[PDB]
């Protein structure tokens, strides 16, 4: 890999740097080039890792979407025939999307996922193996889509079931993962009810939960929760 | 136009 | 080069909808291509080229705007050593932002300026040519910078000649040219003085002009002297 | 915080 001559720190140190040049094509580049050092991850460092492939695969999903429209308002009656450079150019973004969720699967399989040991790192890794089979199902059309929807389902699960055993119902990780594999029955399985069932549940066990908590920990926690009763306002 | 999250603060 | 099998046409049809996709790296792609095909560019065709590297190269001097300002900070008088990663990646960034300079620099001699006869399209090519000249200026430290800040001067001075001989004052060509010129005395030339005097005489002449325009070449005209108002308030 | 222009208006 082109990273593989630079030393792990000054990897780490670039990725935050280009963090805040708005640089995530190199930061997720400095991140992938740290984890093949072989290494497991610290909190920060996982944070780094998902905000980097967060911002990038955003912009393609965002620029598939636009895309995605406009193929489709020609395939309505009435519309005029432009050729073939509509389906292109949105194939053409579809498969750097394809591929950048491939690169981080392929860091999560070899080998992040195996030694992870504690819950909170288990626990974050399975959510990022969930949610790169979403991206990966909002583009899927052909024999693969069942297989594609049930990666990300199964990967949701175990993660759920270990957060439920091992994590308070505040803790931020516990919070995202509901947060995401709600979205995942709302938007990709065609499941709404199980969605709002969901949200609801794990923010009301949030809610009897932030008495434990400091002001620090109850910031991070009620910032996750609004998210939630916004998808339910959303839904609703 | 759901939200998601990518991070879980430390 | 990659874009040489795909028509004309098609490249045109896709840089549209990189725009519409805020695929911007693509969208210069694109354009470069279609300029490859060797045939002069229509009016719109000039835009295209002109918005899809200006949104490219902003970004990287946004990015290296960030970047120098930690290196400088981290040279001053009690800032800790933290080795060589911001100055290499602060090279990086530069080193990328020269190579897009050079790039559009390099469809300008070859051979977009020499087929430019009428004045609009030979004009905004030397304002484009000043633009990246002032561009490679802004990070230039060495034996070649006087020479790169005489090469913008050249290009810009020689597109004014011929905008104030074969072009209204009110033209959105003239008013971007002596905008950007009035820029490049201001933040390059160390002559602040220059810029004032330009900035005020363009407006002044642009002012007296208006009567002669429709509603909808008014609306063009007087954004772009909006813009040489807001410089002037930040100036003086 | 300076303003410049690319385009020009057809
Ligand atoms: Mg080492
Ligand atoms: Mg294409
Ligand atoms: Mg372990
Ligand atoms: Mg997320
Ligand atoms: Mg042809
Ligand atoms: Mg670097
Ligand atoms: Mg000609
Ligand atoms: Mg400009």
């Amino acid at each position: 890999g082109a990273m593989g001559s630079m030393e792990r720190a000054s990897l780490i140190q670039k990725a935050k740097l280009a963090e805040q040049a708005e640089r995530y094509e190199d930061m997720a580049a400095f991140m992938k080039g740290a984890v093949e050092k072989g290494e497991e991850l610290s909190c920060e460092e996982r944070n780094l890792l998902s905000v980097a492939y967060k911002n990038v695969v955003g912009g393609q999903r965002a620029a598939w979407r636009v895309l995605s429209s406009i193929e489709q308002k020609s395939n309505e009656e009435g519309s005029e025939e432009k050729g073939p450079e509509v389906r292109e150019y949105r194939e053409k973004v579809e498969t750097e999307l394809q591929g950048v969720c491939d690169t981080v699967l392929g860091l999560l399989d070899s080998h992040l996922i195996k030694e992870a040991g504690d819950a909170e790192s288990r626990v974050f890794y399975l959510k990022m193996k969930g949610d790169y089979y979403r991206y990966l199902a909002e583009v899927a059309t052909g024999d693969d889509k069942k297989r594609i929807i049930d990666s990300a389902r199964s990967a949701y699960q175990e993660a759920m079931d270990i957060s439920k055993k091992e994590m308070p119902p505040t803790n931020p990780i516990r919070l995202g993962l509901a947060l995401n594999f709600s979205v995942f029955h709302y938007e990709i399985a065609n499941s709404p009810e199980e969605a709002i069932s969901l949200a609801k549940t794990t923010f009301d066990e949030a809610m009897a939960d932030l008495h434990t908590l400091s002001e620090d920990s109850y910031k991070d926690s009620t910032l996750i929760m609004q998210l939630l009763r916004d998808n339910l306002t959303l839904w609703t | 136009a759901s939200h998601s999250m990518p991070s879980a603060a430390c």
